[PDB]
RNA sequence: AUGUGAUUUUAAUAGCUUCUUAGGAGAAUGACGUAGCAUGCUACGC
RNA sequence: GCGUAGCAUGCUACGUCAUUCUCCUAAGAAGCUA
């Protein structure tokens, strides 16, 4: 606007306008002259208003811009985020046992229900009372989907360590059920 | 999934003593009043979201009666007629709000935007397209709710994957938003209740039925005791507008990814994957339309059932007579449809059963010579299609039936209605529960809506809400209004001083002025806009 | 960001900009403070600076507030008005702010350099607040100065997410924490005016850190990360719980026939019982330290939190209670810095026992029924204000003696504090005396307690013990190597070790002397267990073997000696260098 | 207007009670959510007093959490 | 309307409504109509970034005080919520919660959760003879507005004790804080 | 020397409604400027 | 009677500014319903 050539024309309109001011020539030559400045100022308001609308088309596409150079920034951040946590799950398979099973399968295709069922080589019995413990996991070892395990830890909900010897009938309500125990295959 | 089980606990609500301290100021809550709290934000232990999830042992394996399934399923259809649908590209589906969560694993790197964003439109319709010829497994987590309610027990919802809503939203979009743009119709779904347009609902039920009586059921434990045939039914009356950009094995593998996703899938409830056995999760794309179907398939099949089960020879009327023959006919005597007689059939309910639906919550107009006679469904005939079809007893207690037209449902989508003047005609307004809101000024879900001067704009919401309030004969029902008018002119008193206090000159247009007069409510439910 | 006037409490949101901690200000105090003072950076919830694209005027007596933006007197805009007008700086809560004539002082704790000797008077003498405002910026007035850094520049921008580091050769550079801030000097000559604060924390590979800033423009390859402001975390409980007294023991439950040792203090412990916070003043080794003890043993079934600013001094509270009080219902609490050798004989590591020990430094957010601070003689403001915001006990008790050492003070280099303006408590025992008082020597013979009970006491501290006649006075010059700024003295380790040999029952003593260089290095000499004159207050040694180093200010001032000297229960050889100190003590010749 | 006053105390005690970290212990924020939600669902004043007093015992219970004397001294 | 704007379009409109009431010839009134409507126009344009910045003025001051009373409510909530629950409970005036109140301050506090259904146990400490007396007669004890039975009265020292130790004279020999633990009735 | 903390941390699909800001388009009223057509009048020439 | 030029009035087209309204979209806050 303000360093447009048109912004040099209505500047000199002006300054002879303001000098035929001071020279007070007659009616018709500062006709014409206001006629030759009230163009300047249509010029200067064709170009002018228009460099409004083109600086905020400018602005409103390096907003955009900026927001899709952002976008395909958090695209490989999360890309390599899914990959890590892939690849952290296959570091913890237990390859052996996994192998073993699905060898046995006839298309290859097993159930995924069975995969830890018979793989997984660390349970979790999440037990809300008493009686439940006695008939699920009394003792030291116990016996789920046709397998041994050897409880290895048993904690309560507020994950407070909890020695086997504590659960009995009598000392049942002073623990914070439901109890969590660990146990490794054997 | 993790080394620990993790309890999820449910925390309580934050009183706002200012507003309580207001309306006991201005005599509520006094004893022996007829408005008086019961909606509170209830408060549970680490034993709520396992407990809750358990309510799915509710599920049985249920085998629908087949012959009458085909047939209601060609009613239910013909109640869909007026919809259009189809796939849409990737760069036509329109998310609503995509800062909410995107499901499990994704909820750990982003919302839903990160996906929405990081994904081009091309590798948006290939996973689509591979959708159809392929299934996608996908876990779920149940989320407990945070929010005012009137029974203690915890309330959860199915947070889908992303992987599923970008898929079932190209999918089903176009007839779903095709539903929420028709009025007039079977389902009431995007009319609103303002300006009009609850008086609109309630006078296309009662689309000229010869003595109308209105009805309304309840299901209980819906979305936990919804079969799997018809969940499935209803999914697949949703997938019948795609009979050209669709072929069928599409529609076979868009079926199963469905189910595989939504009906029976791993649900993630703190830190373990167990199974679900059925039932509608109530998260994923299409929750109230796919229900919506299901509730017009349990009405279809009361009528079928109370229309076959009438004796017959006390029948009058020749012409029900003859279609109780065509009836059984055409259910238990024919493998193909008879678009004739479902078309009979589809007007005769019509004619004698208006309906009116939204995704759960029903109100029936029925005709009451015939269903006292046995022609058209009752409660009873409900209740029986509940036990037999979805393993749960549907106490009548909880199914109201209203004699008197001039009165409106007595509760449909939690909203009373009333018959008011207006201008030189009468007008169905629907007022809430005083006490809903009542608890909703008192008991905000945070420690930033406490101050209540920031909040304006929730109690300007609320006393919208409020309003029809004033022409209820109750006195203490309609002093809500003006317990919410003038704590909306106190707060903004106060908020001026605050701010003239904060400054030394006040805001300068300062338009406020008229959230405390009655009369911009007044204009919310006026047929005008 | 909205807080309250140091100096009247009322809302306000201005924070001066040259005082050192960032405070906030009222209207009419910050008026006074910058119209009387250097400070004239005034900050708002954005800067006073100026909004000319190049301009810098930030002397708010000069700007005007014109539209939603600050000009200078050049760039005004024609609708405007000054902010410093009609006596008070434009700001938030222009017309509810009443000021105070506390700007006197203020404007001192603010303006001066904690150098001089006056300045640390003025800040234990004035209001509450005032006192925890200049304990405030003379601790982050140390921390900038004292061991500060070395000038470091980036060499080249990486990228936002890791920056690059270089520190200058000469000096040493401190470690990351967000309390600390490096602030940006691109001292060229274009713009030297911080362009952010910022923390460094390198990284595993290469030369890179990860840096945190707080500004958003990118580093320019003259800038550099100067050390000239640290955080501290700002304090808000008082130095002194206000004091009320009672008329009965209310929560603590006496006990009756305690022990035989201290059954003389029963009275005492009474009138701990009796009052909000009470003062024992007791001359070195006359026993405040098992005094405490005492306390513990009378009251049993109270909760008792034992802290102290040293690590000294905790660790001998910890003896005494091993040797008297049930080891195993005690406990021990150790910083996650774990830098030093601690008491390791209680469960370490467990606050909810009826006896706990700790630094005031690393004491937790919790409650107790009576917290006894040791040796506040080495406790400034700052710690007492620290230990009365963490610590909500019924009963606090200040056990300690101004005579001993103070704190470092290692700004303090010009005049010299006498004992009452060392912290508040020291000023309430001075003043108006101490609440409890036991003067008589229970620890070291009764030779070198007649000669302590002459220089520091006016002999008004009595002896309850004999002459062991095993406190050697020796006069050797011992050359000075001047090495590291810290005097170093081989001859005379040498002729300790020469005349080690012939004492067989000096082999185990304990080696002290003023400078850390000579105490370090007299464990490899001899062997013998080093401890400095700082460090060894509190606990009690049988044998000591003390080194005046060098004729000085540092090594040469009583007080020094008193602390350094008293430490021996049975007796100790000095070695001397000042004549003066030489003429007044109560030794053997040799 | 007692009734429907237990039953905003008691919604701000269990905040208090929230606000001190007995969610962390599950056997305690057990018996404080029953407590919670049975005062709500109350109808006679007597049966809301009584678990509201049996509700403050555990606020009551615990001395580190809350300075009883400062608290009331001021009401 | 306080602006050099302002200034110029009112000395036009009084030059023109001087020359109004003059009715001078139309060429002057004309003109002066014209120059009227152009100084409106300019003074019009500048009010309309007067309105447009105080309009940027009042959003900045509402969402400031927005930022600060939300800072300020989020940084005092368990201050707030702790005085706010006591301003209620004295409001209150009950009978059960006062004595239970005033016994803790006094330091008589339940170790744990006052039991409601009857014949359950409560441990509850009692720090002097004065609170012993007042709460306890004979063995009897008045708590939380009822009565319960003392069923083993235990002392610091973990060693169970009895009623008949517990007098004015023989008081100050026991180890203070008692526990009793008694039963509804 | 006081943040080797804390980012350790859940919150669905869909509909309607209120409020605030920004952009665009459209409509209407008013004002100034340029061009075009018509009427009235005036200077000179024919 | 004709032309060129000048002024006034009316109308049409275009350019710019101000006011009001409608909608289209984008972003943000909030409320209710299933
Ligand atoms: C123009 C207006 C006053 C006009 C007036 O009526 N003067 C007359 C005198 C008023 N009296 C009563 C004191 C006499 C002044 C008064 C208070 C000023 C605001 C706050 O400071 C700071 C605030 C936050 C950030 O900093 C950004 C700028 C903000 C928005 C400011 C905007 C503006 O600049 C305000 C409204
Ligand atoms: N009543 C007493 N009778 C005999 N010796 C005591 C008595 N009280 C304390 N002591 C001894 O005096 C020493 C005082 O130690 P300490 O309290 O550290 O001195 P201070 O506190 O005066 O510096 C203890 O080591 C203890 O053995
Ligand atoms: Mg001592
Ligand atoms: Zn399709
Ligand atoms: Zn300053
Ligand atoms: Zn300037």
């Amino acid at each position: 606007f303000s360093s447009l050539p048109s912004y040099a024309a209505f500047a000199t309109a002006q300054e002879a306008y303001e000098q035929a001011v001071a020279n007070g020539d007659s009616e018709v030559v500062l006709k014409k002259l206001k006629k030759s400045l009230n163009v300047a100022k249509s010029e200067f308001d064709r170009d002018a208003a228009m460099q409004r609308k083109l600086e905020k088309m400018a602005d409103q596409a390096m907003t955009q811009m900026y927001k899709q150079a952002r976008s395909e920034d958090k695209r490989a951040k999360v890309t390599s985020a899914m990959q890590t946590m892939l690849f952290t799950m296959l570091r913890k398979l237990d390859n052996d046992a996994l192998n073993n099973i699905i060898n046995n399968a006839r298309d290859g295709c097993v159930p995924l229900n069975i995969i830890p069922l018979t793989t997984a080589a660390k349970l979790m019995v999440v037990i809300p009372d008493y009686n439940t413990y006695k008939n699920t996991c009394d003792g030291t070892t116990f016996t789920y989907a046709s397998a041994l395990w050897e409880i290895q830890q048993v904690v309560d909900a507020d994950s407070k360590i909890v020695q086997l010897s504590e659960i009995s009938m009598d000392n049942s309500p002073n623990l914070a059920w439901p109890l969590i125990v660990t146990a490794l295959r054997a | 999934l993790t080394n620990n089980v993790a309890f999820q606990t449910v925390k309580p609500g934050n009183f706002n003593k200012d507003f309580y301290d207001f309306a006991v100021s201005k005599g509520f809550f006094k004893e022996g009043s007829s408005v008086e709290l019961k909606h509170f934000f209830f408060a549970q232990d680490g034993n709520a979201a396992i407990s809750d999830y358990d309510y799915y042992r509710y599920n049985l394996p249920t085998m629908c009666d087949i012959r009458q399934l085909l047939f209601v399923v060609e009613v239910v259809d013909k109640y869909f007629d007026c919809y259009d649908g189809g796939c849409i590209n990737a760069n036509q589906v329109i998310v609503n709000n995509l800062d909410k969560s995107a499901g499990f694993p994704f909820n750990k790197w982003g919302k839903a935007r990160l996906y929405y964003d990081s994904m081009s439109y091309e590798d948006q319709d290939a996973l689509f397209a591979y959708t159809k010829r392929n299934v996608i497994p996908t876990i779920t987590q149940m989320n407990l709710k945070y929010a005012i309610s009137a029974k203690n027990r915890a309330r959860t919802v199915a947070g889908v994957s992303i992987c599923s809503t970008m898929t079932n939203r190209q999918f089903h979009q176009k007839l779903l938003k095709s539903i929420a743009a028709t009025r007039g119709a079977t389902v009431v779904i995007g009319t609103s209740k303002f300006y009009g347009g609850w008086h609109n609902m309630l006078k296309t039920v009662y689309s000229d039925v010869e003595n109308p009586h209105l009805m309304g059921w309840d299901y209980p434990k819906c979305d936990r005791a919804m079969p799997n045939m018809l969940r499935i039914m209803a999914s697949l009356v949703l997938a019948r507008k795609h009979t050209t950009c669709c072929s069928l094995s599409h529609r076979f593998y868009r079926l199963a990814n469905e189910c595989a996703q939504v009906l029976s899938e791993m649900v993630m409830c703190g830190g373990s994957l167990y199974v679900k056995p059925g039932g509608t999760s109530s998260g994923d794309a299409t929750t109230a339309y796919a229900n919506s179907v299901f509730n017009i398939c349990q009405a279809v099949t009361a009528n079928v059932n109370a229309l076959l089960s009438t004796d017959g020879n006390k029948i009058a009327d020749k012409y029900v007579r003859n279609l109780q023959h065509r009836l059984y006919e055409c259910l238990y005597r024919n493998r193909d449809v008879d678009t004739d007689f479902v078309n009979e059939f589809y007007a005769y309910l019509r004619k004698h059963f208006s309906m009116m639906i939204l995704s759960d919550d029903a109100v029936v107009c029925f005709n009451s010579t015939y269903a006292s006679q046995g022609l058209v469904a009752s409660i009873k005939n409900f209740k029986s299609v509940l036990y037999y079809q979805n393993n749960v007893f549907m106490s009548e207690a909880k199914c109201w039936t209203e004699t008197d037209l001039t009165k409106g449902p007595h509760e449909f989508c939690s909203q009373h209605t009333m018959l008011v003047k207006q201008g030189d005609d009468y007008v169905y307004l629907p007022y809430p529960d005083p006490s809903r809101i009542l608890g909703a000024g008192c008991f905000v879900d945070d420690i930033v809506k406490t101050d209540g001067t920031l909040m304006i704009e929730r109690f300007v919401s609320l006393a919208i809400d409020a309003y029809p309030l004033t022409k209820h004969p109750n006195q203490e029902y309609a002093d809500v209004f003006h317990l919410y008018l003038q704590y909306i002119r106190k707060l903004h008193d106060e908020l001026t001083g605050h701010m003239l206090d904060m400054y030394s000159v006040m805001l300068t247009n300062d338009n406020t002025s008229r959230y405390w007069e009655p009369e911009f409510y007044e204009a919310m439910y006026t047929p005008h806009t | 960001a909205v807080g309250a006037c140091v100096l009247c409490n009322s809302q306000t949101s201005l924070r001066c900009g040259a005082c050192i901690r960032r405070p906030f200000l009222c209207c009419k105090c910050c008026y006074d403070h910058v119209i009387s003072t250097s400070h004239k950076l005034v900050l708002s919830v954005n800067p006073y600076v100026c909004n000319a694209p190049g301009c810098d005027v930030t002397d708010v007596t000069q700007l005007y507030l014109g539209g939603m933006s600050y000009y200078c007197k050049s760039h005004k805009p024609p609708i405007s008005f000054p902010l410093c007008a009609n006596g008070q700086v434009f700001g938030l809560y222009k017309n509810t702010c009443v000021g105070s004539d506390n700007v006197t002082d203020f404007n001192a704790i603010a303006t001066c350099d904690w150098t001089n000797a006056g300045d640390y008077i003025l800040a234990n003498t004035c209001t509450e607040r005032l006192k925890l405002f200049a304990a405030e910026t003379l601790k982050a007035t140390e921390e900038t100065f004292k061991l500060s850094y070395g000038i470091a520049t980036v060499r080249e921008v990486l990228s936002d997410r890791e920056l690059h580091l270089s520190w200058e050769v000469g000096k040493p550079r401190p470690p990351l924490n967000r309390n600390y801030v490096f602030t940006g000097y691109r001292v060229t000559k274009n713009s030297k005016v911080q362009i952010g604060e910022y923390t460094f924390e390198k990284g595993d590979y290469g030369d890179a850190v990860v840096y945190r800033g707080t500004t958003t423009y990118k580093l320019n390859v003259g800038d550099y990360f100067v050390l000239t402001s640290h955080t501290v975390m700002p304090l808000s409980a008082p130095t002194l719980v206000p004091q009320e007294h009672y008329v009965r023991i209310t929560g603590l439950y006496p006990t009756l026939n305690i022990s035989d040792e201290f059954s003389s203090n029963v009275a005492n412990y009474q009138k701990v019982g009796m009052q909000k916070y009470s003062t024992l003043q007791g001359p070195p080794g006359t026993g405040k330290s098992h005094f405490a003890i005492g306390l513990a043993l009378y009251y049993p079934s109270a909760r008792i939190v034992y802290t102290a600013c040293s690590h000294a001094a905790v660790d001998a509270l910890c003896e005494k209670a091993l040797k008297y009080l049930p080891i195993d219902k005690c406990s021990r609490i150790i910083p996650a810095r774990a830098r030093v050798e601690c008491f390791d004989k209680f469960k370490v590591n467990s606050t909810l026992e009826q006896y706990v020990f700790c630094t005031v430094n690393a004491l937790p957010e919790t409650t107790a029924d009576i917290v006894v601070f040791d040796e506040i003689s080495m406790a400034t403001n700052y710690d007492l204000s620290v230990v009365n915001a963490r610590l909500r006990a019924k009963h606090y008790v200040y056990i300690g003696d101004p005579a001993q050492l103070p704190a470092p003070r290692t700004l303090l280099t010009k005049g010299t504090l006498e004992p009452e303006y060392f912290n508040s408590v020291c000023r309430l025992m001075k003043t108006i005396g101490p609440d409890m008082f036991l003067g008589t020597c229970r620890r070291c013979p009764a030779e070198i307690v007649d000669t302590v009970s002459a220089l520091v006491y006016d002999n008004k501290l009595k002896a309850h013990k004999d002459k062991s006649a095993q406190c050697f006075k020796m006069f050797y010059k011992g050359v000075i190597t001047h090495d590291v700024s810290s005097a170093i003295n081989r001859p005379q380790i040498g002729v300790v070790r020469e005349f080690l040999t012939r004492n067989p029952a000096w082999r185990k003593a304990v080696f002290i002397s003023p400078y850390n260089s000579q105490n370090a290095v007299a464990s490899k000499i001899l062997g013998l267990p080093t401890q400095t004159v700082d460090s060894s207050q509190g606990s009690e040694y049988d044998y000591v073997i003390f080194t005046q180093t060098t004729e000085t200010a540092h090594s040469c001032n009583v007080n020094r000696f008193n602390v350094a000297i008293t430490r021996a229960k049975v007796g100790i050889l000095c070695i001397m260098s000042d004549r003066d100190l030489y003429d007044k003590l109560q030794f053997t010749s040799l | 207007s007692k009734m429907s006053d237990v039953k905003c105390t008691s919604v701000v005690l269990l905040s208090v009670l929230q606000q001190l970290r007995v969610e962390s212990s599950s056997k305690l924020w057990a018996q404080c959510v029953q407590l919670h939600n049975d005062i709500l669902l109350a109808k006679d004043t007597t049966e809301a007093f009584e678990k509201m007093v049996s509700l403050l015992s555990v606020l009551l219970s615990m001395q580190g959490a809350v300075d009883i004397n400062k608290l009331c001294e001021e009401m």
